[PDB]
């Protein structure tokens, strides 16, 4: 039967609690990592935070017009009045999103600000039957909604390559060269617990907010369809995960269209 | 790579 093993895994760092429950076994709330709500570093990363390097808009409205320069950078502003991605948004090949920033002329409540407002969906960490811990939604999530950010320790591609515990690494760029990675193993938020699914209800999108250093996008998960209350969250970890892990275990997502079973 | 990486 269900036991609530934590009131809030985030210790009050998010806008709402993220409880943890276990209806499967005797395990308490996972505690072998440090919950952080924003990315951190160990070794320095030298993100370009020169305020004069920001591209910004000069909008006199709420940034919902054709003329918003931040929208232009994003191709167009993809957010509707409710903060959801427009039906036209390419989920198969997402564009980079540039949200408004502190250099823009607009107000803090303009249209082009969603990820920077943080996690607001009611989520729950729970014990799955056969994939360890997972994350579910406690309420219906309409399509195109921002759900959570992949947060953790920002490291180099080189450093990521010597991290023995590799289950929580997320590459920020797929190219060769100077590339960075978020490791959610030691420091991470709720997204570290999101399991892989071959027909996923989340898609990761690269987003820029307070800085526009292209080496360091932030990773935001948006829903790809209506997620019903109770449903487990999942995204496609991608081939660079399964190329390594597929030699060790098979995918248990359960999709008829599973590509890693 | 030597380690598993999630990616877009
Ligand atoms: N679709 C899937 N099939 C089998 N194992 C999965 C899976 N998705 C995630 N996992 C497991 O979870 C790891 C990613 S970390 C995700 C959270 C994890 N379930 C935990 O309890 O900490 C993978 O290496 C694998 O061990
Ligand atoms: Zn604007
Ligand atoms: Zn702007
Ligand atoms: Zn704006
Ligand atoms: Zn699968």
């Amino acid at each position: 039967v269900e036991r609530i093993v934590s009131r809030d895994i985030a210790r009050g760092y998010e806008r709402i609690p993220i409880p943890c429950v276990n209806a499967v076994d005797s395990e308490p709330c996972p505690s072998n990592y440090k919950y952080v709500s924003q990315n951190c570093v160990t070794s320095p990363m030298n993100i370009d935070r020169n305020i004069t390097h920001l591209q910004y808009c000069v909008c006199i409205d709420d940034c919902s017009s054709s003329n918003c320069m931040c929208g232009q950078l994003s191709m167009r502003c993809w957010y509707d009045k409710d903060g959801r991605l427009l039906p036209e948004f390419n989920m198969a090949e997402p564009p980079l999103i540039f949200e408004c920033n502190h250099a823009c002329s607009c107000w803090r409540n303009c249209r082009n600000r969603v990820v920077q407002n943080g996690l607001r969906a009611r989520l729950q960490l729970y014990r799955t039957r056969d994939m360890g811990w997972g994350v579910r939604s406690l309420q219906d999530i309409p399509p195109g909604t921002f759900v959570c950010e992949y947060v953790g320790e920002l490291i180099s591609d080189s450093e990521a390559d010597v991290r023995e515990e590799d289950s929580y690494l997320f590459d920020l760029d797929n190219k060769d060269g100077e590339v960075y990675c978020i490791d959610a193993r030691f420091y991470g938020n709720v997204s570290r617990f999101i399991n892989h699914h071959c027909e996923p209800n989340l898609v990761p999108v690269r987003v820029f907010m307070a800085h526009q250093d292209l080496r360091f996008p932030r990773i935001a998960f948006f829903s790809t369809r209506l997620i019903e209350a109770g449903e487990q969250l999942g995204f496609d970890y991608g081939e660079r995960f399964w190329d390594i892990k597929g030699k060790l275990f098979s995918c248990r997502c359960g999709s008829p269209k599973c590509r890693h079973s | 790579k030597q380690t598993a990486r999630k990616s877009t």
